[PDB]
């Protein structure tokens, strides 16, 4: 989603 | 080849992939084989082999858990952020059918986190386009098995994918090549150690990543539907 990955880092 | 401060590096590096391979993902493969096979853990999974099976038993966690992982390749969070979410993002897919090959034997593929299994054969007979959804990734997971790797070896050719200087949209590439040529090297030397039957397993599992990326092109043209 991007956004999901864009939040744990 | 010897035993010497950069094969001894290398080594360190590999266990240090596994043991955050560990860490950030619940369901292994070793405890995947173990379930399908005999020497199984706690309560057996229920089984799904056709529509009575499916009633009385009635992607987003693993981008999370991957991640995680990707955290804790050496230099990965010292790249550009946003780079990291570009390798992450052509990549997790990738490494999500690369994780459910672990899961899957020839009759099916474990579910819920081990409670459940539902077979191959009742995931082909599902309607058009369903019956399709499942069926590329179970004659990857067939080929891919047949080199029969272990989470020693997935933990290393996890981090090579997620490191891929390929991918549209990176802006600094030679950083991650360096990351992945010490990644290959570590893979390298893995497979030579865990592998003394299999030759050219290095060359052997490289070629699996283009296959990969055939099932995530066939996949993105499935889901347009």
């Amino acid at each position: 989603l991007e956004a999901i990955i864009r939040k744990a880092l | 080849m010897q035993l010497n401060p950069e094969s001894a590096d290398l080594r360190a590096l590999a266990k240090h992939l596994y043991d955050s391979y560990i860490k950030s993902f619940p369901l292994t493969k070793a405890k995947a084989r173990a379930i399908l096979t005999g020497k199984t853990t706690d309560k057996s999974p229920f089984v799904i082999y056709d529509m009575n099976s499916l009633m009385m038993g009635e992607s987003v966690e693993a981008v999370q858990e991957i991640t995680e992982y990707a955290k804790s390749i050496p230099g990965f969070v010292n790249l550009d952020l946003n780079d990291q979410v570009t390798l992450l993002k052509y990549g997790v897919h990738e490494i999500i059918y690369t994780m459910l090959a672990s899961l899957m034997n020839k009759d099916g593929v474990l579910i819920s986190e081990g409670q459940g299994f539902m077979t191959r054969e009742f995931l082909k007979s599902l309607r058009k386009p369903f019956g399709d959804f499942m069926e590329p990734k179970f004659e990857f997971a067939v080929k891919f098995n047949a080199l029969e790797l272990d989470d020693s070896d997935l933990a290393i050719f996890i981090a090579v994918i997620i490191l891929s200087g390929d991918r549209p949209g990176l802006l600094n590439v030679k950083p991650i090549e360096d990351i992945q040529d010490n990644l290959l090297q570590a893979l390298e030397l893995q497979l030579k150690l865990n592998h003394p039957e299999s030759s050219q397993l290095f060359a052997k599992l490289l070629q699996k990543m283009t296959d990969l990326r055939q099932i995530v092109t066939e996949h993105v043209q499935l889901l347009q539907v």
